[PDB]
RNA sequence: CCCAUGUUAAUAGCUUCUUAGGAGAAUGACGUAGCAUGCUACG
RNA sequence: CGUAGCAUGCUACGUCAUUCUCCUAAGAAGCUACCCC
C-alpha cells in the first residue's frame, strides 16, 4: 500500500499508526512527526514492531532492520540498520521524499483531542490536504465519543411497545432521541446474537422507554442494547473545487422573460452561470431558498441536484420547488434507514429525475448539472468533501447565512466558534465577501425584523412589511427536569396549552423549543406541528409558538434566538426566560 | 566506510608511517608505526566489510519491502475487480421470475441447471447446419423449455448478421455454418 | 463445505501425429489451492520412492530405464511382456472408478482427519474434476463425467484406475477357468478362497489379500506410468488362464471402462533381450555400454526431426539464439547411436553437426556485430559424444 | 537501438548527435563526419560523455572505453582503448562498415542553417537518403525557428472575445493568421496548466486581438500565451517510387466513350495506365486538374486518392469533381483540427470511399489505386516522402505547374530559388520534360493570356478565348502599414468599395491580395468572399479583383502575380503599384 | 518588407544460465595465545 | 642457572582478500513424457 503523503504530496507508503485516522506520511514528514509528539508507532507494508516473538517494542525511535526483518536493540542481528536516521525514517521512495514545514500544523491537528476553539480555527486555516484531515479526524473522535456511551440492560417488559431499562453505570447514558440507535444481545450463557435494531423514546409518563425495533422479537429481562457506531470513512475530494470564471455562460441555457418576481435575480442568476462556483450570503427570510428555485427556472434545461445538511431544510426546498418549479421532475432521496419522518408528495428516491433533492449524507454519486448547496453554516468540511466528492458538475451555488446557528460539535465545550471558522466556504464568505448578497426579508412583519436588527445583525434589514400586532411576549420561569440533559419545561408547556383557545387561529401554530425532548413532549400535551430549531432554519410557518426553557449556554445563544423567531410568517408568541433576553426584543408585554 | 573515524585512523596511521619513512626514523619506531597501519589496516578493512554487509542486508529488505507493497497492492485491485464482477451480474439477475420461482421452492434450494431454464430471458441457440435449422427453430417463433421464444437476430460464425429469409435448402452452403440464433422469452 | 467450479477448456498448440483437436482443461485456482494442500505428501512421496509399481518420477536418464526394466522383471518365472493402451482413457472413465482412485488415493489420511472431513474432500473432487461445468468457448456445459487432464492428482488418479483394471482382469481371469483343469493344486485353492472372498465374505480378509497380492507380484510383476503399463507375466500360468492375458483386459475394458480396446494396440514380446516394444512412447534397446548389457530408451526418431523442423513460436527459427534447445533435443535423441540401423543413427550425428554449424554462425554474428569473440567461450563439448554418452551413464 | 547509415546504407549503431535531426552513421561515415565538422557529439547505444561523474568532455576525438564505460584522458582507466582510431570511431559492426565519398554533401547539408539557395539546391541533387535527411532537417529548422517567436502577455480584457496584448520585446512578434496558435498559461504562484489552445486575429481596428480558445475560460490580466511547436518525425519512404513501365494496363479497366470533352485526353490516360508515376506539366488554366478528374471518369473501377499540398486547392478539387464525377463515391478527409473553412458537400472524413480528397499532411495511411497528387510545385520533399509513404498505391499521377508560386520556405531570405529545385518532381519535369503536356488556356480570355503569354512565359499559349473587355488596371500607390509585417493598403481597399457599384456584376468577384492580414480586413470593408493568392492557384472565380499592395520582393514576384491573374474566368480588375509591372501586361487604363 | 500547412492445464524428469546463503578446502596478508633460539638489565 | 625486557624463528585461534569444490534456496530460458498413430 503506497500513496500521497498529507503534508508535502510526495510517493510514500509510512502511516503514523499512532493516529486515529492513520494518515500517510513522506519518509521526512514521518519523522518530523515521530520525534516530536507522542506518536511512537510506524506502520509500514509491514508494522515496525520487534518481530522476535518475545519482545514488545514499537516505536521507530529505536528499532533496527535485519535479514528482512525488524528488531528491538536486545534481539539485533549482527548486521542491522537503524531506521530512525539522519533525519529520515526509513520506507519506500526514500530518495524523492522532499520534506515540508509544515509540520507544526500537522502536529497540533492529529494530536489534539478537539475540545478547545483553538483545534477547530487550525483545522480551517491550514492547507487542503490538513482541512481534509483535520474533518476527518474530527469525526472519528466524535464517532470514538459515541462509542464511549453505556449498555442498557432491561428490567422488565411493561407492554409490547413500552420497556423499563436501566443503564450500566460509570458511562453517561446517550440523550433518547431518534438519531441514536441501539443493537440488542441475548445472553443465554451462549448465542450472543444480534436481536435487532432499536430506537428509543422517552415516555410520556415515568422512567419508561418506547422502543420501535426493526424485529418484532419478544424482549426479556435479560436482552441489553449497546449503541452502535459507524465507521467513518476516508474522503478526498477537495472541500472547494478551484474557482474558474468563465467569460461567457457555459452548460447553461437561459429562458427569456421566466417571470416576474424573480425580475432583480436575473443579474445573479447570470453570474451563477458564470462563475464555477459561488456563495450566496443573506439575512434569514431573503429569499435565499427562493433564489435557488428562480435559479432552477431561469435554467430549465439544467439537471439541478437540490442538497443540504438538514432533513427538514430540505423538505423545505422540496415544499418551495413544488410550490414554484413543475412538479414532474422533482424526487426528493431519503435513505434506507429513513427514521425522521421525510416529505413524500414527489416521486420517492427516483436518482434519474432532473430536479434531485438530498441530504447530503444520502447523496449518490453521480454527475449532474448546477448542484445547490443549502444552510452552509449546517455543514461541516466532511459534508462539502462529501458533496464534492460524489456529485460531479458544472456549477456550484452555496447558499446559507453565516449569522445562524452552525453545525453542533458535540466534541467542543469549551470557548465560543468565532463564525467565520463554521467551514471552508463560510471563511470564503467572511473573508472576501459573498458573490451574490440580497437583505431585505420578506417573510417576516415589521417588529419581528426590527428586533433582529437590534439583535446580533447590526441594524440593516429593511423589510417590506408592517407590524401585524401578533408579536407576543411572555417572562415566567417554569420548571426544569432535566431528563437526559435535555431538559423540559412542563408548565411552559401548561401555559401554551392554556393560551391555545383565546386566539382560535394559533391552533395551527407551529412549537418551536430546541430541547428534543421538549419538542416530544409538546407533541402529547396540546399536539400541534412541532420542530426543533437546528431542523428548523429552512422551513417557515404563519403562526410560531417559541418556548425557552432554560437560561443555559445553549437556548440562549443570539443566533439560536435569532433563527428560531424569523421563522414566523405572520406572527409568532414566544415565550421567554432570561430577563435580558426578552427585553432586548419590543413585542407585546402580556 | 569513508565516513567512519576508523578510516581516519588509518589514514593518519599511513601519514605517520610515511613521515617515519621518509625521515628515516629509528626501526623500533618504525616497527611500532608498522604495528599501528597494520592494526588500522585491520580494524578499517572490519569496519568497511561490516558497511558493505550492511548495505547488502538494506537493500535486501528495501528489495522485500518493494515486493510486498507490490503484492498488497494487487491484492486490492484483483478484491476490487472480483466486487465489480459480483455487483455487474447481480444487477444482470432477473429478479422476479428468479425471486417467484426461488420462493416457490421446498427450501429455498433449486437446482442450478434450471436457474436459467426457466428465468433466462435470452435463449442463445447455436445450429450447426440446415437441416438441424428446420427441425428446431423453423419459423420467427419455437418452443423451447415450455415457453414461447421470438427470433430477434441470427448470426453467423464471423458475427455477420443473416436474415431469416436467406436460409433455404439451396443457399444452405453459402452461408457461413454454425448460426448462432439470438431468441427472445415471450 | 462444497464448491463447485468452472474448469476451462483451451487447445494444446504442440506438435502431433495426428489432426484430431488436443484439448487440456485448466482447473480453477479454488480447486488447485485444496488439492494440491490435501495430496502434496503422498504426490511427493509417490515420486520420490524408486523401485516400485507406480513409476512416476524415476528419470530415464542416469540409468535409471535399466533399473526400471530390472524392477519390472522380478523374478517371474518364464516372463513376457505385455503392454496395453486404454482407448479414450481420459474420457470414457466411468465416474466409478474415479471416485474409487479418490478413495484408495485418499485412505492415507487415516489420522489428520476425521471421517466426515474425508467425504467432503471426496464430494469436492468429484465436483471440481469429475462432474463439473466446463466452459468451451464461452458458454457453461456440463461434464457427464471422465477425468479432467488438468487437476492436481491426475497422473496418479490415473495409476491407481490403471491398477484397478490390472487386478480386475487378474481376478476374472483366475475365477472364469474351468476350475478342474487348474492342476497346480495350490493355485486351485487360491481361486477357491478368491470367489469366497469376493462374493460370500462382507469383511476384509487381510490374510487372503495379502496372500493374493503376493501372488500378484509373484506372476503379474507390473510397471505404471498413469497408464502406460509394462507386465512381466509368466507365460505357463497366461496359457493354463491363472493371469490375466490380453483377451482378458479386452473382456474387462468392454464391461468396465465401456470401450472395446481392439487387439491391434497391445502388443506382447515374448522375448527379453529386446525390451519392451513401447513404454512412454520411447522404444526400448539392448546396447553394451563399458562393459555389460544396458538397456537404452530410444526415441522415435522421427519425433525428434519433427521437433527440429517446427517450432511453436517464431522467435526459435532463428537458430542461433537456440543451442540450448538443440542441446536437449541432442540428448533425447543420444541412443539413436547405437541403433543396427544406419539412417536412425545419423540423426544424433545431424543434430551434432548442426549445433556446431549454429556456434560456427553465432561466433560470426557475435564477432561481426561488436568487434571481439566472446571471452569464456564454452560450447566446446556439445558438439562431443561423450557429454551426451555421459548422460546416460549409471554414476550420477 | 541499430540502423542503416544515412550515407552508405550499413548497419551500424551510431548518432551523430550534433546534427538538429540526429541521424544513423556507419562507423567510417562518422569518423568522417566528426573529423571535418563542428560535430563533436556521438551518441551510441549510451552517449559518448566521460563516464566519471566530475567530467565534462564529449568529444568523441579524445575519449577512451574502458571497462564498460567511457573516460576523458584525465580520468583514464589503466587498461583504455582510443575510440577516434584508424579512420573508424568505435561502434556496433566494425568490420562490415563499407565507407563512402559523399560525407561532403552529407557535411555540408547538415551543417548549414537552410539560409542561402545553396543549401536548397544541395538539398535536391543529392542522393535519395540524403534528400530525405535534408527535408526532414530543414522542416525541424523551421519548427525551432518557429520556437524563437515571443511570448504574448495579456494585458487587459477589452470584451468576451476582444483582447489587448503586448508582446514580449527581444524576440520578434509573430504574425497574427489562422495557422499560428498559442497554449495559454496562468500563474497565480502556482498550477501552471495549460489553459487552452487560442488562435488570435488582428482586430478591425486599434491594437487589439480577437482571440477564439478551445476553451471558455476567462481571460485574467496575468494568462500569458506561448507558441506551441509541432514535434516534426522522421520519414522513411523514397521521394520518388522507381518508374516501371508496363507492356500493358495494369490495375485498370478502360471504359469506352466515356465523353466527347475528354476525347484528346484518352492517349494521355492510356499513358498513365501504362506508367508506374506520370508528371503533367501544363500553363495554368489549361486543364490539369480537369485532366485528373476525366482520368477518374476514364477508369471508374479505381479507387482514387486526390491530395493536394494546399486546402483551397484541394477544395477546388472537390468542387470539379462534384460538377463532373458522380457525387456518391466522393469524400473530403478534414483534420481533427479543422481551423480553416473546409468544403462541404461531400460526406466528410470517409477514408472508406472511392474518390477520397485530402491534404497532404492529413493523409491516413492506406492502400489506393491510382493516386492524384495536385499542384507538385506548392509542396517540397517532405510532402512527397508524407504522401509516398501513407497511400500505396499501383499508379501515381503529379500534376502542377513549375511556373507558379512555389512552398514558402520561410528560412530562405538571400538569393532566389531556380524553379527547377522546388522539389523532386520539378526537377523531374525541367530535366527531362513532362510525361504529359497540354498548353492551350481553357479558364481565361484572350487579353489576359496574351499578357501572360508577354510576362514569364516565353510566348506559347494559344488559348481559346477572345477579348471579354473586362479587364481592367490602375496605378495610384497607397498607404502601407505593416501590421505584423503583412501590410494592409487601406485607401486601395477604399478604391475597391468605392467602384463596387458602377459595374454591378462585380459585386460577386473575389479578392485577391496575398497579404493574408489585408485578405482578413477586405472581408469587413467591402465583405466579398476573398483568398490569398498562395491558398488560390487551383481555384477560379468569374470576377477576380486582385490588388498589389506593396512594390516588395513578394507581391511582385512574376509567379505570384501570373497566378493571382490566372484565376479570372471572364474578367479581372488588378489595381497595381509598380510602374513596370503594370506596363508589362496590356489591360484598359482607367 | 510574411506565405503554406498536422494520421494456452496438472505432475514428473532433464539441460543451461543467473543470484543469494551455508559448509568445506587451499593460498596469502594482518592480529592475540603457546613453543624454541639469540641479545640486554637484575638476582 | 633463574626472573624481567627486546629481537628472530615455529605452532594454536580470530579478521580480510583470492581461488576451488559441494549443498540449499530463489529466479529466468529450454526440451521430453503427456495428447493422439
Ligand atoms: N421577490 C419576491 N416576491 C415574493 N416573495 C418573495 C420574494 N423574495 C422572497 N420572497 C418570499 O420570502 C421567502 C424566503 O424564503 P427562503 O429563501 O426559504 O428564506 P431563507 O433563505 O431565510 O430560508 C420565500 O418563502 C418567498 O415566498
Ligand atoms: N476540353 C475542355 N472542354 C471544356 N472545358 C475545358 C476543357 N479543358 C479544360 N476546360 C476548362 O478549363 C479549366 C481548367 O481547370 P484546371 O485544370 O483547374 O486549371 P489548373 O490546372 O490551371 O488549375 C476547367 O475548369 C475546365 O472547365
Ligand atoms: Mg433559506
Ligand atoms: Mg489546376
Ligand atoms: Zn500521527
Ligand atoms: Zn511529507
Ligand atoms: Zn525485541
Ligand atoms: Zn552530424
Ligand atoms: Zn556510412
Ligand atoms: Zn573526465
Amino acid at each position: 500500500a503506497v500513496g500521497a503523503c498529507v503534508l508535502c504530496n510526495s510517493q510514500t507508503s509510512l502511516r503514523c499508526g499512532a493516529c486515529i485516522r492513520r494518515p500517510f506520511l513522506c519518509c521526512k514528514c514521518c519523522y518530523d512527526h515521530v520525534i516530536s509528539t507522542s506518536h511512537k508507532l510506524v506502520l509500514s507494508v509491514n508494522p515496525y514492531v520487534c518481530n522476535a516473538p518475545g519482545c514488545d517494542v514499537t516505536d521507530v525511535t529505536q528499532l533496527y532492520l535485519g535479514g528482512m526483518s525488524y528488531y528491538c536493540k536486545s534481539h539485533k542481528p549482527p548486521i542491522s540498520f537503524p531506521l530512525c536516521a539522519n533525519g529520515q525514517v526509513f520506507g519506500l521512495y526514500k530518495n524523492t521524499c522532499v520534506g515540508s514545514d509544515n509540520v507544526t500544523d500537522f502536529n497540533a491537528i492529529a494530536t489534539c483531542d478537539w475540545t478547545n476553539a483553538g483545534d477547530y480555527i487550525l483545522a480551517n486555516t491550514c492547507t487542503e490536504r490538513l482541512k481534509l484531515f483535520a474533518a476527518e479526524t474530527l469525526k472519528a473522535t466524535e464517532e470514538t465519543f459515541k462509542l464511549s456511551y453505556g449498555i442498557a440492560t432491561v428490567r422488565e417488559v411493561l407492554s409490547d411497545r413500552e420497556l423499563h431499562l436501566s443503564w450500566e453505570v460509570g458511562k453517561p447514558r446517550p440523550p433518547l432521541n431518534r438519531n441514536y440507535v441501539f443493537t440488542g444481545y441475548r445472553v443465554t450463557k451462549n448465542s450472543k446474537v444480534q436481536i435487532g435494531e432499536y430506537t428509543f423514546e422517552k415516555g410520556d409518563y415515568g422512567d419508561a422507554v418506547v422502543y420501535r425495533g426493526t424485529t418484532t422479537y419478544k424482549l426479556n429481562v435479560g436482552d441489553y442494547f449497546v449503541l452502535t457506531s459507524h465507521t467513518v470513512m476516508p474522503l478526498s475530494a477537495p472541500t472547494l473545487v478551484p474557482q474558474e470564471h468563465y467569460v461567457r455562460i457555459t452548460g447553461l441555457y437561459p429562458t427569456l422573460n421566466i417571470s416576474d418576481e424573480f425580475s432583480s435575480n436575473v443579474a445573479n442568476y447570470q453570474k451563477v452561470g458564470m462563475q464555477k462556483y459561488s456563495t450566496l450570503q443573506g439575512p434569514p427570510g431573503t429569499g435565499k431558498s427562493h433564489f435557488a428555485i428562480g435559479l432552477a427556472l431561469y435554467y430549465p434545461s439544467a439537471r439541478i441536484v437540490y442538497t443540504a445538511c438538514s432533513h427538514a431544510a430540505v423538505d423545505a426546498l422540496c415544499e418551495k420547488a413544488l410550490k414554484y418549479l413543475p412538479i414532474d421532475k422533482c424526487s426528493r432521496i431519503i435513505p434506507a434507514r429513513a427514521r425522521v419522518e421525510c416529505f413524500d408528495k414527489f416521486k420517492v428516491n427516483s436518482t434519474l429525475e432532473q430536479y434531485v433533492f438530498c441530504t447530503v449524507n444520502a447523496l449518490p454519486e453521480t454527475t449532474a448539472d448546477i448542484v445547490v448547496f443549502d444552510e452552509i453554516s449546517m455543514a461541516t468540511n466532511y459534508d462539502l468533501s462529501v458533496v464534492n466528492a460524489r456529485l460531479r458538475a458544472k456549477h456550484y451555488v452555496y447558499i446559507g447565512d453565516p449569522a445562524q446557528l452552525p453545525a453542533p460539535r458535540t466534541l467542543l465545550t469549551k470557548g465560543t466558534l468565532e463564525p467565520e471558522y463554521f467551514n471552508s466556504v463560510c471563511r470564503l464568505m467572511k473573508t472576501i465577501g459573498p458573490d451574490m448578497f440580497l437583505g431585505t426579508c420578506r417573510r417576516c412583519p415589521a417588529e419581528i425584523v426590527d428586533t433582529v436588527s437590534a439583535l446580533v445583525y447590526d441594524n440593516k434589514l429593511k423589510a417590506h412589511k408592517d407590524k401585524s400586532a401578533q408579536c407576543f411576549k411572555m417572562f415566567y420561569k417554569g420548571v426544569i427536569t432535566h431528563d437526559v440533559s435535555s431538559a423540559i419545561n412542563r408548565p411552559q408547556i401548561g401555559v401554551v396549552r392554556e393560551f391555545l383557545t383565546r386566539n382560535p387561529a394559533w391552533r395551527k401554530a407551529v412549537f418551536i423549543s430546541p430541547y428534543n425532548s421538549q419538542n416530544a413532549v409538546a407533541s402529547k400535551i396540546l399536539g400541534l406541528p412541532t420542530q426543533t430549531v437546528d431542523s428548523s432554519q429552512g422551513s417557515e410557518y404563519d403562526y410560531v409558538i417559541f418556548t425557552q426553557t432554560t437560561e443555559t449556554a445553549h437556548s440562549c445563544n443570539v443566533n439560536r434566538f435569532n433563527v428560531a423567531i424569523t421563522r414566523a410568517k405572520v406572527g409568532i408568541l414566544c415565550i421567554m426566560s432570561d430577563r435580558d433576553l426578552y427585553d432586548k426584543l419590543q413585542f407585546t408585554s402580556l | 566506510f569513508s565516513s567512519l573515524p576508523s578510516y581516519a585512523a588509518f589514514a593518519t596511521a599511513q601519514e605517520a608511517y610515511e613521515q617515519a619513512v621518509a625521515n628515516g626514523d629509528s626501526e623500533v619506531v618504525l616497527k611500532k608505526l608498522k604495528k599501528s597501519l597494520n592494526v588500522a589496516k585491520s580494524e578499517f578493512d572490519r569496519d568497511a566489510a561490516m558497511q558493505r554487509k550492511l548495505e547488502k542486508m538494506a537493500d535486501q529488505a528495501m528489495t522485500q519491502m518493494y515486493k510486498q507493497a507490490r503484492s498488497e497492492d494487487k491484492r486490492a485491485k484483483v478484491t476490487s475487480a472480483m466486487q465489480t464482477m459480483l455487483f455487474t451480474m447481480l444487477r444482470k439477475l432477473d429478479n422476479d421470475a428468479l425471486n417467484n420461482i426461488i420462493n416457490n421452492a421446498r427450501d429455498g434450494c433449486v437446482p442450478l441447471n434450471i436457474i436459467p431454464l426457466t428465468t433466462a430471458a435470452k435463449l442463445m441457440v447455436v445450429i450447426p447446419d440446415y437441416n438441424t435449422y428446420k427441425n428446431t427453430c423453423d419459423g420467427t417463433t419455437f418452443t423451447y423449455a415450455s415457453a414461447l421464444w421470438e427470433i430477434q437476430q441470427v448470426v453467423d460464425a464471423d458475427s455477420k448478421i443473416v436474415q431469416l429469409s436467406e436460409i433455404s435448402m439451396d443457399n444452405s452452403p453459402n452461408l457461413a455454418w454454425p448460426l448462432i440464433v439470438t431468441a427472445l422469452r415471450a | 463445505n462444497v464448491i463447485p467450479t468452472i474448469t476451462q477448456m483451451n487447445l494444446k498448440y504442440a506438435i502431433s501425429a495426428k489432426n484430431r483437436a488436443r484439448t487440456v482443461a485448466g482447473v480453477s485456482i479454488c480447486s488447485t489451492m485444496t488439492n494440491r494442500q490435501f495430496h502434496q505428501k503422498l504426490l511427493k512421496s509417490i515420486a520420490a520412492t524408486r523401485g516400485a509399481t507406480v513409476v512416476i518420477g524415476t528419470s530415464k536418464f542416469y540409468g535409471g530405464w535399466h533399473n526400471m526394466l530390472k524392477t519390472v522383471y522380478s523374478d517371474v518365472e518364464n516372463p513376457h511382456l505385455m503392454g496395453w493402451d486404454y482407448p479414450k482413457c481420459d474420457r470414457a472413465m466411468p465416474n466409478m472408478l474415479r471416485i474409487m482412485a479418490s478413495l484408495v488415493l485418499a485412505r492415507k489420511h487415516t489420522t489428520c482427519c476425521s471421517l466426515s472431513h474425508r467425504f467432503y474432500r471426496l464430494a469436492n473432487e468429484c465436483a471440481q474434476v469429475l462432474s463439473e461445468m466446463v466452459m468451451c468457448g464461452g458458454s457453461l456445459y456440463v461434464k457427464p463425467g471422465g477425468t479432467s487432464s488438468g487437476d492436481a492428482t491426475t497422473a496418479y488418479a490415473n495409476s491407481v484406475f490403471n491398477i484397478c483394471q490390472a487386478v480386475t482382469a487378474n481376478v476374472n481371469a483366475l475365477l472364469s477357468t474351468d476350475g478342474n483343469k487348474i492342476a497346480d493344486k495350490y493355485v486351485r485353492n487360491l481361486q477357491h478362497r478368491l470367489y469366497e472372498c469376493l462374493y460370500r465374505n462382507r469383511d476384509v480378509d487381510t490374510d487372503f489379500v495379502n496372500e493374493f497380492y503376493a501372488y500378484l507380484r509373484k506372476h503379474f510383476s507390473m510397471m505404471i506410468l498413469s497408464d502406460d503399463a509394462v507386465v512381466c507375466f509368466n507365460s505357463t500360468y497366461a496359457s493354463q488362464g491363472l493371469v490375466a492375458s490380453i483377451k482378458n483386459f479386452k473382456s474387462v475394458l468392454y464391461y468396465q471402462n465401456n470401450v472395446f480396446m481392439s487387439e491391434a494396440k497391445c502388443w506382447t514380446e515374448t522375448d527379453l533381450t529386446k525390451g519392451p516394444h513401447e513404454f512412454c512412447s520411447q522404444h526400448t534397446m539392448l546396447v553394451k555400454q563399458g562393459d555389460d548389457y544396458v538397456y537404452l530408451p530410444y526415441p522415435d526418431p522421427s519425433r525428434i526431426l519433427g521437433a527440429g523442423c517446427f517450432v511453436d513460436d517464431i522467435v526459435k527459427t532463428d537458430g542461433t539464439l537456440m543451442i540450448e534447445r538443440f542441446v536437449s533435443l541432442a540428448i533425447d535423441a543420444y541412443p539413436l547411436t547405437k541403433h543396427p540401423n544406419q539412417e536412425y543413427a545419423d540423426v544424433f550425428h545431424l543434430y551434432l553437426q548442426y549445433i556446431r554449424k549454429l556456434h560456427d554462425e553465432l561466433t560470426g554474428h557475435m564477432l561481426d556485430m561488436y568487434s571481439v569473440m566472446l571471452t569464456n567461450d564454452n560450447t566446446s563439448r556439445y558438439w562431443e559424444p561423450e557429454f551426451y554418452e555421459a548422460m546416460y551413464t549409471p554414476h550420477t
